[PDB]
């Protein structure tokens, strides 16, 4: 059905995403059990990590488009990512490595993430109809990799330890690199412009120098989230001043404020929703025992099923508003299940968490799939910078919000933790509902401005 | 996923026993281990437990007498029972749940030992 390089790109993406979510699904639990962080410390550190992983995505597009070529940068990003996964597995021998290793993952992901997408865009004549089909199967690839990692990684860490989990993450990356290097001929005429002139070693050295610098700055900021807070605050207020100085752009600003709320909510799945499933949900579904941390797999799962269907079936403004209403309903379902549908011992049915993750995943399909692809319909380089800046801020604020559900290591009664989760999830849902009602009100004016 | 309990037996009122629970496969380190007991003709009740980060929970009638502790090198959890009384006679089970919580009913726990009999006699030496 699809060109041959499509399958190569599909599987490089699948494997890289397996490594990434292999780390993401265990990281907060690893901060708590392995490094003996408290839950509040684990949550804010995860917030900083996520923020950097997302903020540095801007780099890899520029580096692939203009410095080294798309395919060279796929290779380089795979290599730096694998180094980072093995460094994280080495952190267990050498604990002081942890932040450097996470910085290596962030920078690695930054160089890599934008680039398979680019390459797949260049596998099709410019107005080939199969482009949308192919991009939905690419998102399904991302989400199959994420499904498998979020399901199996916690099981592996429990049965074999973390060094083995992180080394498998590296091995996934190494076989992504091997399948790329094997299928390299399939993409010999595909690439950006630097891909086809000889490689400039001056530029490669600037990229390696700057990568190393950023690894160290990442490690510093995740160790010291209070200066990360101020760096991002001042960066935000300054870039807001310079956006206001220089109204399709104003509609883009309102849409980014909406995406910020979405990412604060998205940030909860590996933190507060994760620990809610650990503390106040039954670890058994359909008669099978599961690792509760595996519950995160419910987000890619629902994506994998809902993306074909929803591709079968207002425009951008309503789709953003719809997605916000969905996210609101996910957190209101979580609060409801805690307030009224709980066992005398303080535990709830995992079907409520299946439904929470459905609502969340649908909000993701409506917003983050459908955002910068058509924020680019409203615009440039400065607003991509401001986008990635503000979404990294979103993830930092997400970690701070998650800390409202933090439980001290010495509480052991689920009836003590259940009111905390339900208060926070209920207020998150009420605020997101208000935000969505304002979005709905603004849909007509916004829809005029897009004309 | 399967836990092995060792250490039960017969003891006179005021004596002491020590049970221990170990797991085969998963590291009990990630687990809240609770100890339940069933006396003849009653239901399993929560006795005593430790979570994955050393928080402890105790049924009121064993406070001051039982101690749960955890050896994270040997990957074993212990229940030290002192000042034993006849009403402590029961089948004792260990149970493991992932995480930091120790719920009170057996349905909160997925992994169960097979059980150890603990009997406490009213026997006292002759005066
Ligand atoms: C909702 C998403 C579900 C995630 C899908 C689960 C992936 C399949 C697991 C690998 C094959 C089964 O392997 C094993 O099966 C038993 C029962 O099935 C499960 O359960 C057992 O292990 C896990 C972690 O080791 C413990 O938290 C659990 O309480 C224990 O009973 C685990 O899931 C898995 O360790
Ligand atoms: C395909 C050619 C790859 C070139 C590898 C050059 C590596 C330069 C090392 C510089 C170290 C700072
Ligand atoms: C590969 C680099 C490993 C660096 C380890 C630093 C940790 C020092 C512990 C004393
Ligand atoms: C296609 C080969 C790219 C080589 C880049 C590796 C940088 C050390
Ligand atoms: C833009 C939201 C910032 C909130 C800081 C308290």
């Amino acid at each position: 059905q699809q060109p041959r390089p499509f399958f190569m790109i599909f599987f490089v993406e699948l494997w890289e995403r397996f490594g990434y979510y292999g780390v993401q699904g265990v990281l907060a639990v690893f901060f708590v059990k392995q490094l003996g962080f408290s839950q509040e410390q684990a949550f804010v550190t995860f917030g900083a990590f996520a923020a950097l992983v997302y903020g540095l995505i801007s780099i890899g597009g520029y580096v692939g488009d203009h410095l080294l070529g798309t395919k060279r940068t796929i290779v380089l990003g795979a290599l730096v990512l694998a180094i980072g996964y093995f460094m994280t597995g080495m952190s267990l021998l050498k604990p002081d490595l942890i932040f450097i290793a996470l910085g290596t993952i962030a920078v690695g992901n930054g160089l890599f993430k934008a680039n398979p997408a680019s390459l797949l865009s260049k596998c099709y004549p410019p107005k080939d109809p199969r482009l949308d089909g192919a991009f939905t199967l690419f998102y399904m690839s991302i989400n199959i990799g994420s499904l498998i990692a979020l399901s199996l990684a916690p099981v592996i860490a429990d049965r074999f330890g973390y060094s083995v989990t992180y080394n498998l993450c590296g091995a996934g990356l190494i076989i992504a690199l091997l399948v790329y290097i094997a299928c390299r001929g399939m993409v010999k005429d595909i690439g950006s412009e630097p891909d086809f002139r000889p490689m400039s070693f001056s530029k490669l050295l600037y990229v390696l120098l700057g990568s190393v610098v950023m690894i160290f700055v990442c490690a510093w900021l995740m160790h010291n989230v209070e200066v990360a807070n101020l760096v991002l605050i001042v960066l935000s207020i300054v870039v807001t001043i310079i956006f206001f100085r220089q109204n399709k752009m104003f509609v883009a600003f309102v849409l980014m404020l909406e995406a910020v709320v979405f990412y604060i909510l998205y940030a909860q799945m590996p933190t507060s929703l994760n620990f809610f499933a650990i503390n106040n949900v039954h670890h058994e579904i359909l008669g099978f025992s599961i690792n509760p941390v595996s519950f995160q797999a419910l987000n890619p799962f629902w994506v994998v099923l809902a993306s074909p269907i929803l591709a079968g079936i207002l425009s951008m403004p309503m789709k953003f508003t719809l997605g916000m209403f969905m996210c609101s309903l996910g957190f209101l379902t979580a609060a409801a299940a805690g307030m009224w549908f709980a066992d005398a011992q303080g535990l709830t049915s995992p079907w409520f968490i299946v439904l929470v993750y459905l609502f969340q995943s649908l909000g993701e399909l409506f917003i983050s799939a459908l955002g910068l692809a058509m924020i680019a319909a409203l615009v440039m380089g400065f607003i991509l910078g401001m986008w990635f800046l503000t979404q990294a801020a979103a993830f930092l604020l997400g970690g701070y919000v998650a800390t409202f559900t933090a439980v001290p290591d010495n509480i052991t009664d689920p009836l003590e933790t259940l009111p905390v989760y339900t208060n926070v999830f209920g207020k998150i849902g009420l605020v997101t509902l208000g935000v969505a009602v304002v979005m709905l009100l603004m849909v007509p004016w916004l829809k005029r401005m897009i004309a | 996923v399967q836990l092995v309990e060792s250490g039960g037996g017969l003891v006179q009122a005021g004596g002491s026993l020590r049970l221990s629970c170990a797991a085969s496969g998963p590291t009990l380190s990630n687990y809240a281990v609770g100890w339940f007991r069933q006396a003849p003709g009653k239901e399993r009740e929560f006795v005593a437990g430790i979570n994955w980060s050393s928080g402890l929970r105790y049924k009121d009638v064993v406070k001051g007498r039982f101690t749960v502790s955890r050896d994270n090198v040997k990957d074993t959890v212990y229940l030290q029972m002192n000042s034993l009384k006849p009403e402590d006679t029961a089948v004792y089970y260990c149970a493991a749940r992932f995480g930091g919580m120790l719920p009170l009913q057996p349905s909160g726990y997925a992994n169960w030992g097979q059980g150890t009999q603990v009997t406490v006699s009213s026997h006292h030496h002759h005066h």
